[PDB]
């Protein structure tokens, strides 16, 4: 909600399924999802840094936190996403932009700033924001794909908050991840 | 006046510009649509490279025109 | 559409489109050459990762 990932999520929806669309309300919900995940991972990573007595946060600390928060299936896929993002970043030779060098739709540079702003750690690495950024993009795409399946079941091409909530409740894996998060309830 | 900009991937985007509009201005617009740096983008008309400092009128481009997109590679 | 003029227009437009694409391809290749790194054969697919995937079925 604090950031503006509505445009970014829209791009993901186009690549994952041009036919299916997303409502402006649904986009806003996705924005809050990114903020919620960032806070949980950030706090968990900070705790790990203290245990290792390392002021600078790196991909290793994030990797442990990612597995603990994400179920078994999601955790395995998450490793490839963050690892590849770091490799791609390292692979690129000419590139002055962090996001461009990493090849991530989400603002990689912004993520790095958020970690430092959160006062979680005195110093933040480059491979860390890239790793986290890759995980966030994966979650965004996964939610959109599941929502599309529910939309088809309801004979609707557009994705609405009802579809998003239905998809999360349709799979225990996401339910566990969002167990402490409520999309919208009285 | 409107023009169509196609890319080597096979994608096409409609763009509204006037004969007096500069290429540099178009580069920024493309960045908004793709999210790719304007320096790393090349615009071609009738298979001819286009200069940023030059205007559309310079290449004698009329209404309904097709422009192709290429990628610039430089280490800055 | 009995006249179907779109087909005639597509043929003419395609010839001009390919002309620009071919020239554009040369510029893309030349720019990559400057990097000093040239590949003989490259091919890869970039798509969003999913929990489940079925290789069988082609597409």
């Amino acid at each position: 909600r604090k950031e503006s990932y509505s445009i970014y999520v829209y791009k993901v929806l186009k690549q994952v399924h041009p036919d299916t669309g997303i409502s402006s309300k649904a986009m806003g919900i996705m924005n809050s999802f990114v903020n919620d995940i960032f806070e949980r991972i950030a706090g968990e990573a900070s705790r790990l840094a203290h245990y290792n007595k390392r002021s600078t946060i790196t991909s290793r600390e994030i990797q442990t936190a990612v597995r603990l928060l994400l179920p078994g299936e999601l955790a395995k896929h998450a490793v490839s996403e963050g690892t590849k993002a770091v490799t791609k970043y390292t692979s690129s030779a000419s590139a002055k932009t962090r996001s461009s060098r990493a090849g991530l739709q989400f603002p990689v540079g912004r993520v790095h700033r958020l970690l430092r702003k959160g006062n979680y750690s005195e110093r933040v690495g480059a491979g860390a924001p890239v790793y986290l950024a890759a995980v966030l993009e994966y979650l965004t795409a996964e939610i959109l794909e599941l929502a599309g399946n529910a939309a088809r079941d309801n004979k609707k091409t557009r994705i609405i908050p009802r579809h998003l909530q239905l998809a999360i409740r349709n799979d225990e894996e996401l339910n566990k991840l969002l167990g402490r998060v409520t999309i919208a309830q009285g | 006046m409107q023009i169509f900009v196609k890319t080597l991937t096979g994608k096409t985007i409609t763009l509204e510009v006037e004969p007096s509009d500069t290429i540099e201005n178009v580069k920024a617009k493309i960045q908004d649509k793709e999210g790719i740096p304007p320096d790393q983008q090349r615009l071609i008309f009738a298979g001819k490279q286009l200069e940023d400092g030059r205007t559309l009128s310079d290449y004698n481009i009329q209404k309904e025109s097709t422009l192709h997109l290429v990628l610039r590679l430089r280490g800055g | 559409g009995h006249m179907d003029p779109v087909l005639r227009e597509m043929e003419q437009k395609l010839q001009q489109e390919e002309e620009d694409r071919q020239l554009a391809l040369q510029l893309q290749r030349m720019f990559d050459n400057e990097r000093r790194t040239v590949s003989r054969r490259k091919g890869s697919v970039d798509q969003y990762l999913l929990r489940s995937s079925n290789m069988a079925g082609a597409k």
